RNA sequence: AAUAAGGAUUGACAGAUUGAGAGCUCUUUCUUGAUUUUGUGGGUGGUGGUGCAUGGCCGUUCUUAGUUGGUGGAGUGAUUU
């Protein structure tokens, strides 16, 4: 139970859904291209968590809910992703907010996000 | 004569240049290009007379 | 971008060899458009037996 | 060289697929036939490839031959995620 | 029954593959019997392509004429739809070109 | 690596300037928008050299009559007719 926040951002990295780290999931969360809020709340700021909390407090749909506290677990699951290795000879970075622009994928463990999303 | 040197590709390294508010809403400030490229988001930013516009190269000349 | 590629239409730079792809010698003669130190060369095979 | 993840997605894709690629040596054109990817492109991404063997050049006439690497055709099968059913023109009697 | 006056175009490098086409052509058509002409025998065009022979000005002033001498070689042929093309299919070869510039 | 969305930088009227309606410069201070700019590392512009570092071709001995080899056979053999 994180196994289902490794297949459902796995898929959206591979389909290249997402966006990665500010700039990009800001420009993704008030434009109605880009469905969720997964995100470090180990910020070293405040207003990055009230940004990314206001776009999730923009409601039209793509509701965007929280789950995980963290950016060197989410260099890894997100994948920026070197070879050959066991799980990080990788980047050692932090894709911090991966915001989900419609994935890669249906149904396996992205069933159960459309009953832990909304059932919460 | 002299070389340049590249220009910095330089270090706003947060951003926050678009009414943080306190609590629990965010707007969208300096306008964001009156165009449709320049979507939602596109945080213009101030130069002489008229504002300026990147997902445009840069571009446009609409006062502020 | 004026600033890569200039006006080569007419001229001899413009057309440049088909085998090697030098300016130096042409043999336009006949959709040939080679050099005029290579043709010869092959050519005797391409067509261009002779008589002399 | 610094190119496009919708140019560099796009080759490695008539390069397996047909599999056998024949892209002129004018730098200098908007564009390559059969991949709308200016030429000068393909040229300088498959120098790259070729370099590792997932791929190999032969020259002449001037035009860079290329063409499949019998395996390095199973790179592409992960690159562009794809099946591990097919073999690319290569199983068809 | 529809008729149509079809007109035979032939072009190659050897008097000795192409005189063999009007043989077999104005007798596997006389086989057929057809109303045709007998192998006209087009002015002898003949490329003389002068090149010096050196690579380098150097060196005698040392020079060539290689050349291709077709022979234009062309027929006749009436018959429907039917048996002209049993004839343009049959002469089937090496080193030659026909057209069947029709007669509707 | 540095300038660092607090602007890297770009552009321009017209006038000063010149051949000139090159914003070449400077006057103004609009525009400009992380694509640039600067050093460091390195490249690729080259009808600049070296034809004696060379490739390819073309001149010359050449509207030439001339090479070379087997098996014999000859003649330490450099070999020969």
């Amino acid at each position: 139970i994180e196994d289902a926040l490794k297949v459902v951002l796995r898929t959206a990295l591979v389909h290249d859904g997402l966006a990665r780290g500010l700039r990009e999931s800001t420009k993704a969360l008030t434009r109605g291209e880009a469905l969720l809020v997964v995100l470090v709340s180990s910020v070293t700021e405040a207003n990055i968590i009230k940004l990314v909390e206001g776009l999730a407090n923009d409601p039209e749909n793509k509701v965007p809910l929280i789950k995980v506290a963290d950016a060197k677990q989410l260099g890894e699951w997100a994948g920026l992703g070197k070879i050959d290795r066991e799980g990080n000879a990788r980047k050692v970075v932090g894709a911090s907010v991966v915001v989900v622009k419609n994935w890669g994928a249906e149904t396996d463990e992205l069933s159960m996000i459309m009953e832990h999303f909304s059932q919460q | 004569a002299a070389k340049k040197a590249a220009a910095a590709a330089k270090a706003a390294a947060v951003l926050s240049y678009y009414k943080v508010d306190a609590e629990g809403k965010v707007t969208k400030l300096a306008a964001a290009c009156s165009n449709p490229t320049c979507g939602a988001g596109v945080f213009l930013a101030n130069h002489k007379d008229r504002l300026y516009c990147g997902k445009c190269h840069s571009v446009y000349k609409v006062n502020a | 971008n004026v600033w890569f590629s200039h006006p080569r239409r007419y001229g001899k730079g413009s057309r440049q060899c088909r085998v090697c792809s030098s300016h130096t010698g042409l043999i336009r003669k006949y959709g040939l458009n080679i050099c005029r130190q290579c043709f010869r060369e092959k050519a005797n095979d391409i067509g261009f037996n002779k008589f002399r | 060289m610094l190119m496009p993840k919708e140019d560099r997605n796009k080759i490695h894709q008539y390069l397996f697929q047909e599999g056998v690629v024949v892209a002129k040596a004018d730098f200098n054109q908007a564009a390559h036939e059969e991949i709308d990817t200016k030429n000068l492109y393909v040229i300088k991404a498959l120098q790259s490839l070729t370099s590792k063997g997932y791929v190999k050049t032969q020259f002449s006439w001037q035009y860079y031959y290329y063409t499949l690497t019998e395996e390095g055709v199973e790179y592409l099968r992960e690159y562009l995620n794809l099946p591990e059913h097919i073999v690319p023109g290569t199983y068809i009697q | 029954q529809q008729i149509i006056k079809i007109r035979i175009t032939l072009t190659s490098t050897k008097v000795k593959q192409l005189e063999n086409v009007s043989s077999n052509i104005v007798k596997n058509a006389e086989q057929h019997n057809l109303v045709k002409k007998g192998p006209v025998r087009l002015p002898t065009k003949v490329l003389k392509i002068s090149t010096r022979k050196t690579p380098n000005g150097e060196g005698s002033k040392t020079w060539e004429t290689y050349e291709m001498r077709i022979h234009k070689r062309y027929i006749d042929l009436e018959a429907p739809v039917q048996i002209v093309k049993r004839i343009t299919q049959i002469t089937i070869e090496p080193g030659v070109d026909v057209e069947v510039v029709v007669a509707s």
